[PDB]
């Protein structure tokens, strides 16, 4: 078995699902999966490129193995959840960031 | 006959995309300035 | 944030792989000369392999045999022979065979 | 020296660490449970 | 990849603020805001002291 970053050719007899845009979903391309919401993109892809890698190595853009359009990969957001609040020693009130 | 290569003979070295980056990598490229053979 | 569904593409791409022309071939060739088979361009069963009643060893390695057939590979080489039962063996990766 | 720094740290995640590839969901969808739990563990020692 | 930016506390406008204010006090009453109020001197008188 040959799983080299080139593009796939003997494939699984997976489902194909239909394509959404602009929702978080577990995406799953030519066996490159991950998680993100997709967008179709202005990037332009040379013909022959299958898809795009970012300044950190990951990948940034997809080509949709059944439609030639660009769908970039945005992670599905994320952040750190702090609480505000005074002394429990004054109110059991709180807001959260 | 022997001839300049310049700055010549780089092409894409994988089928992916890559904008706005000073990418580096090790392959087999023609050496720049040595020389290419030409001929008749 | 949490992903909605999975969204499964391989490539259009229906055409069936040839193992049942690799797994069934007349005669496999001595170990000496074997007989390789490059699978490109097609849909790979392969539970239809790791399902057999005939097969006596399905060593697998860096891939499971139950993950293979949800999965792409960029080729597939079916590198194929006969041997002596004992020698399998030295069948096997980084073995002083 | 900020920069340098977190373009380092970023780096290091494509990094193998012996490891079969630094893609951690291809080996988390290549293999099983007590093979992957070999292959893991040589990345998160890695990159912690 | 898990990285993220907190921002100042301070945003470049309020530092700007701020160094406003140390430069009114410094042009206006000299040393003396550094030690309680400002207390006002003409300038050319301040760079006499
Ligand atoms: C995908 O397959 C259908 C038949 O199942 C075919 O009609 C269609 O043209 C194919 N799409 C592409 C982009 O080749
Ligand atoms: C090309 O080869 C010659 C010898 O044939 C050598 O003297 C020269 O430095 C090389 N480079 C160029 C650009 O001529
Ligand atoms: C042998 O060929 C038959 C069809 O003739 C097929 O059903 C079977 O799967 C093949 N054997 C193996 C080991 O796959």
């Amino acid at each position: 078995f040959e799983l080299l970053h080139a593009p796939a050719t003997v494939c699984g007899p997976k489902k194909s699902t239909n394509l959404v845009k602009n929702k978080c979903v577990n995406f799953n391309f030519n066996g490159l999966t991950g998680t993100g919401v997709l967008t179709e993109s202005n990037k332009k892809f040379l013909p022959f490129q299958q898809f795009g890698r970012d300044i950190a190595d990951t990948t940034d853009a997809v080509r949709d193995p059944q439609t030639l359009e660009i769908l970039d990969i945005t992670p599905c957001s994320f952040g750190g959840v702090s609480v505000i609040t005074p002394g429990t020693n004054t109110s059991n009130e709180v807001a959260v960031l | 006959a022997y001839t300049n290569s310049f700055t010549r003979g780089v092409y894409y070295p994988d089928k992916v995309f890559r904008s706005s980056v000073l990418h580096s990598t090790q392959d087999l490229f023609l050496p720049f300035f040595s020389n290419v053979t030409w001929f008749h | 944030v949490q992903p909605t569904e999975s969204i499964v593409r391989f490539p259009n791409i229906t055409n069936l792989c040839p193992f049942g022309e690799v797994f069934n071939a007349t005669r496999f060739a001595s170990v000496y000369a074997w007989n390789r088979k490059r699978i490109s361009n097609c849909v790979a069963d392969y539970s239809v392999l790791y399902n057999s009643a005939s097969f006596s060893t399905f060593k697998c390695y860096g891939v499971s045999p139950t993950k293979l057939n949800d999965l792409c590979f960029t080729n597939v080489y079916a590198d194929s022979f006969v041997i002596r039962g004992d020698e399998v063996r030295q069948i096997a990766p980084g073995q002083t065979g | 020296q900020n920069a340098q720094a977190l373009n380092t740290l970023v780096k290091q995640l494509s990094s193998n660490f012996g490891a079969i590839s630094s893609v951690l969901n291809d080996i988390l969808s290549r293999l099983d449970p007590p093979e992957a739990e070999v292959q893991i563990d040589r990345l998160i020692t890695g990159r912690l | 990849n898990g990285l993220t930016v907190l921002p100042p506390l301070l945003t470049d406008e309020m530092i700007a603020q701020y160094t406003s204010a140390l430069l009114a006090g410094t042009i206006t009453s000299g040393w003396t805001f550094g030690a309680g109020a400002a207390l006002q001197i003409p300038f050319a008188m301040q760079m006499a002291y």
